[PDB]
RNA sequence: GUCUACGGCCAUACCACCCUGAACGCGCCCGAUCUCGUCUGAUCUCGGAAGCUAAGCAGGGUCGGGCCUGGUUAGUACUUGGAUGGGAGACCGCCUGGGAAUACCGGGUGCUGUAGGCUU
RNA sequence: UGCCAGGUGGGGAGUUUGACUGGGGCGGUACACCUGUCAAACGGUAACGCAGGUGUCCUAAGGCGAGCUCAGGGAGGACAGAAACCUCCCGUGGAGCAGAAGGGCAAAAGCUCGCUUGAUCUUGAUUUUCAGUACGAAUACAGACCGUGAAAGCGGGGCCUCACGAUCCUUCUGACCUUUUGGGUUUUAAGCAGGAGGUGUCAGAAAAGUUACCACAGGGAUAACUGGCUUGUGGCGGCCAAGCGUUCAUAGCGACGUCGCUUUUUGAUCCUUCGAUGUCGGCUCUUCCUAUCAUUGUGAAGCAGAAUUCACCAAGCGUUGGAUU
RNA sequence: GGUAUAGGGGCGAAAGACUAAUCGAACCAUCUAGUAGCUGGUUCCCUCCGAAGUUUCCCUCAGGAUAGCUGGCGCUCUCGCACACGCAGUUUUAUCCGGUAAAGCGAAUGAUUAGAGGUCUUGGGGCCGAAACGAUCUCAACCUAUUCUCAAACUUUAAAUGGGUAAGAAGCCCGGCUCGCUGGCGUGAGCCGGGCGUGGAAUGGAGUGCCUAGUGGGCCACUUUUGGUAAGCAGAACUGGCG
RNA sequence: GCGCACCACCGGCCCGUCUCGCCCGCCGCGCCGGGGAGGUGGAGCACGAGCGCACGUGUUAGGACCCGAAAGAUGGUGAACU
């Protein structure tokens, strides 16, 4: 009682019935699989981002004032 | 046969359990009989507490 | 002879509530009129959420509603909930809020009225704000039920954190060959 | 049935071309690969370490990780039902920059130039590409000479 | 295969590379009082015959060699097991073979 | 025009023979106390500047081989899709598109980056 | 005699006696793996397809650094010749890299040296088969101890593609580790983590036959008939013409080659039939076919007569009695 | 006629024979509605959607588990409510991959035919020679320029068909902060602020989550193709059908 | 602009384990107890959603959609045939 061994005859129709999908690309992909040293450095950099925030605030305020002055000069 | 993530269950129904099924249709009659016996015992000891010692 | 697939022609979304209670039917009729007539989409959202089932409108906690109303800008606005407002016991200070919900718990109702807030029904909301102006629409956590902890990637699969269906948790019921590196392998 | 060997069927795929054996040129070793760089993988038989699998040969992916002498590339792979975005570690010698994205970058820069320019002019320029249009009807001038006749050639057996 | 009698490798207790003595690991005695052995003896007692399987389909003709590395540093004497690929001939200090000689 | 040191692409750069090299440079070359290694200062290493283009090296030449790039081969071989096309078959023609490779015949025989020389 | 212990004990009891398979058995492993082809220029793809290989081996045949070039050929030198050793030249690798094959490698990945044991300890991530689960194998990292080289660097086994193993149990190694239950100490024991002892039917039962005295549930998924496709084989018929025929290829034959027909032989297939289609022969009887043995009518001769064979229309009518099986 | 031997027992001049029409283990009742991956059957209507005989594992091959195909229930959003994101058994424009068809063997490996020039080399039969590479050919493996025919496990070349990516807002251009990483200054990555929108053609509304039956014997055909003389034979690839 | 629910990512917290370390307290100063940083393992936290009843579907243990063996065991009846 020998039977059929292997085939791929009807498989393509089954694959294409339910809309074969390209993998869903999502913004901000995960960081799994990256070297630990680089991740450690990134974590340390993000840990101290809050430090020296007033410098960023002052620089942003100065830039906003300069942009407003430039807009007024243009007008 | 398991099928796509069901619990692993082990029912204890491999003996002849249907031979020893205990119904509870006697429950209201049992309660009535107990109440009648309790009232009769309370009446037997007229001044003593019905609860007991 | 036209080659068109008919497998996705019938949409499955609800058109009417499955419940047979008559007060919900009256609210459904009122908001059907409001949504089909007024151009406001708030009435459409309220109608759709009224059609939803019990699990699709999870209860909203008092603390979560207070925190959402704490956001700047949405001050002096009426809270609109299509679920049930439930009391939260691990919070002490409750401000005054205007809330609209199908059901309010007795503890939550007492605490809201004690603080000086107002509790309204949807028929009162229609009279007060027929177009839903000046209202904040909120809902409870949809994924709050314990069923979703069992959903997703199957247990016994690498990088999976799904709770398996176990009769009882213990030392000798699971966490063996398949989960121990000393017993065969682990995922 | 066939064997499950990793390098089965790679007799010619992982083979150096004709008269191109020997020392690997050093230009490929000193090319940088930033994150988000589109890269096409081509295996090289000279280097055995960091060898990509035969199914990724000729595929194109994006770099997401970098090591001392290898990079991590996410490459789409179809397995009988779907396309899987999977990440692999490939050494530098089997890695080269893809030139598909540079044409798009050049067109983007040209479009930005054409947007900054001709803006004060007021005339909007065509930025979108278009397929080949009709051949812009013209005149053909047969000065003097008449067209040459081309009669069919009678058959003759040559073999 | 041939391996030397001394092996200067890492020592977990010392924390550094130390010379180690190389000896071949051997099976010990069942001790007659392990929980599994006691359970097996209780199960085999009485009637019913043999209760557990007896393997009778040996296929492999060799066993994996295990090396017993003992730290030679005093006050440590830490042992460790190392397994090497299967081989049917093993020795210690076995004839370093003096490459480039006359064979007879 | 050109050379040296480090290179990039790795024969348009290779191979065989012949001719020419002004200056710097590159080498041949002169020795083994010190450094160093050999059966041998042959190689390597070190110490030098009496001779030389003899050789390497650089340029040029061969109705040169090879190599690179074209024509021919050829719309040929082959090939996607089509027919209630032919033929007993083997196979073949047509419609709709793509399109090779030998023999044979032409052209060419390294460009170039950094730093430093010579022709001042 | 009663109770234990060892031996014997098909007298008796229970059970087993794998799978694939152009039916089954026998034969083989296509049952776990690796190389080239099949395989139709991504990948993947079957047959008891083709050519093969594996269950090993290596203290160096692993890891570094240095120095050389191999196979082969030519020209020479006392014994010395085709092969002993030395010298020069040519030598893209035509040698070697343990094995089967493929790929790869020339101041190497080959040969010779010097030093070593990265064949060490520990978290994760990924690749191969894949369900994208394990095992094995491998790939980039990271944290310590190192080896080597002046250094850049290289190395956590073999240049790469294979060389191997779950639960339970036992054994070894490690922590001033946890419990050993009313408490305390000490032996013992149970745990935690990492190796080994093995399941070759290799995701892993503990397993001998016979039944023609046989039984049950099924199967035309599967054999022994006929009937179906095919015609290797069997049988029959042509095409060319080297030769036999005393001379002369074709009166009669016809090699070396080649084209056909039939299912009156055996074969290949398993399409119908296993809730049953009664088989080998012989006897009796009817009909049909012609690939004609004889008779009717004719063509040909190595046809003189007789006889003989070749061929044509032609199945109307005949094709016997017995010994042996 | 009386009596004795009763079911793993009896009895047997031995046939597995007889033991109440049953004997290679009698009859009666119960365990028992024993088990069956194996046959057969499985009861009203209409409407809507609608399959597979395929991958992996199993003492697995008449069966299961697991992926695949199917149905149901939803949910999150966009809008012919003058005002569109995103996806495709498509094509176009760019940019990578291959080693099959073909072709070649005057190019490598292997097979192989025949003539010209070679004491290249040596050797066998031989002839003119005591012999002589002195003359003449011949057969051996080789060479120098030619020549005939080949390769699924050969190849310098090399298609058609085909397989990945890119065709913008998740993109660019500036300013400033953080870093136990790497560095002579530098990198590289991550954080905040600001400015710039139709990114080839044509067609589609999409995304996402739970349960889930049946299936897991297939067959045929154009084309490519393996074994076999061939087969309405056995076995593969693409597509389309019957089922 | 405030931004539900939800999704993706980056951070934070809890328990086990590994590495490097600096300090805190006492009734009993010890083989005492506690804390940090950096990886990793968990069916976790990160302002909740369960409980009870009823209905439907799917998987099981039961006789288990219905009918069907060749068998096995316990207790009894037969030599009126042979
Ligand atoms: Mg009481
Ligand atoms: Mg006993
Ligand atoms: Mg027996
Ligand atoms: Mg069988
Ligand atoms: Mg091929
Ligand atoms: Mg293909
Ligand atoms: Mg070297
Ligand atoms: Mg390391
Ligand atoms: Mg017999
Ligand atoms: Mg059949
Ligand atoms: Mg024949
Ligand atoms: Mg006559
Ligand atoms: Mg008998
Ligand atoms: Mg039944
Ligand atoms: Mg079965
Ligand atoms: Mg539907
Ligand atoms: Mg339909
Ligand atoms: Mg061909
Ligand atoms: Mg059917
Ligand atoms: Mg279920
Ligand atoms: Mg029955
Ligand atoms: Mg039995
Ligand atoms: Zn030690």
């Amino acid at each position: 009682a020998k039977s059929k061994n292997h085939t791929t005859h009807n498989q393509s129709r089954k694959w294409h019935r339910n809309g074969i999908k390209k993998p869903r690309s999502q913004r901000y992909e995960s960081l799994k699989g990256v070297d630990p040293k680089f991740l450690r450095n990134m974590r340390f950099a993000k840990k101290h981002n809050k430090k020296g925030l007033k410098k960023m605030q002052a620089n942003n305020a100065k830039a906003m004032a300069a942009r407003a002055e430039a807009i007024k000069a243009l007008v | 046969a398991p099928s796509r993530n069901g619990m692993i269950l082990k029912p204890h129904f491999h003996k002849d359990w249907q031979r020893r099924v205990a119904t509870w249709f006697n429950q209201p009659a049992r309660k009535i009989r107990r109440r009648k016996a309790r009232q009769a015992r309370a009446r037997r000891i007229a001044p003593r507490p019905a609860s007991g010692p | 002879g036209v080659d068109i697939r008919h497998n996705k022609d019938r949409k499955v979304r609800r058109k009417e509530p499955k419940s047979q209670d008559i007060y919900l039917r009256l609210l459904v009729k009122l908001y059907r009129f409001l949504a089909r007539r007024t151009n406001s989409t708030f009435n459409q959202v309220v109608l759709k959420r009224l059609f939803m089932s019990r699990t699709n409108r999870p209860p909203l906690s008092l603390s979560r509603m207070i925190r959402k109303m704490k956001l700047p800008g949405r001050e002096g606005k009426t809270a609109v909930v299509v679920g049930t407002i439930t009391d939260d016991v691990r919070v002490q200070e409750v401000p005054k809020l205007k809330v609209c919900a199908l059901r309010v718990s007795s503890r939550a109702r007492s605490r809201i009225l004690k603080a000086g807030g107002k509790i309204l029904t949807f028929d009162q909301l229609a009279l007060d704000s027929p177009k839903g102006c000046g209202t904040v629409l909120l809902s409870g956590p949809r994924k709050g039920r314990e069923v979703y902890r069992h959903f997703g990637k199957a247990p016994g699969t690498p990088h999976s954190h799904t709770k398996p269906y176990v009769r009882s948790k213990g030392r000798k019921f699971e966490r063996a060959r398949g989960r121990r590196a000393s017993r065969g392998y682990k995922n | 049935t066939n064997t499950k060997g990793k390098r089965r069927g790679t007799r010619y795929m992982f083979s150096r071309p004709f008269r191109k054996h020997g020392v690997v040129p050093l230009a490929t070793y000193m090319r940088i690969y930033k994150k988000g760089d589109i890269v096409d993988i081509k295996g090289m038989g000279t280097v055995q370490k960091g060898m990509p699998h035969k199914c990724y040969h000729g595929k194109t992916g994006r770099v997401y990780n970098v090591t001392q002498h290898a990079v991590g590339i996410v490459v789409n792979k179809q397995v009988k039902g779907k396309i899987l975005a999977k990440r692999i570690n490939v050494r530098i010698e089997h890695i080269k920059h893809s030139k598909s994205r540079d044409s798009f970058l050049k067109r983007v820069k040209e479009n930005d130039q054409k947007k900054k320019e001709a803006k004060e002019k007021g005339t909007w320029v065509q930025l979108k590409r278009q397929p080949a249009p009709p051949r812009e009807a013209h005149f053909v001038r047969t000065n003097g000479k008449e067209p040459e006749l081309l009669e069919p050639i009678p058959y003759e057996f040559m073999a | 295969v041939n391996v030397p009698k001394t092996r200067r490798t890492f020592c977990k207790k010392c924390g550094k590379h130390q010379p180690h003595k190389v000896t071949q690991y051997k099976k010990g005695k069942d001790s007659l009082y392990a929980q599994g052995k006691r359970r097996y003896d209780r199960k085999q007692s009485g009637y019913g015959g043999q209760t557990k399987p007896i393997f009778r389909k040996k296929a492999k003709t060799t066993k994996k060699i295990v090396l017993r590395l003992e730290c030679v540093e005093p006050n440590c004497r830490s042992k460790r097991m190392l397994a090497i690929k299967r081989c049917k001939h093993f020795e210690l200090g076995g004839d370093k073979k003096r490459k480039g000689q006359v064979i007879q």
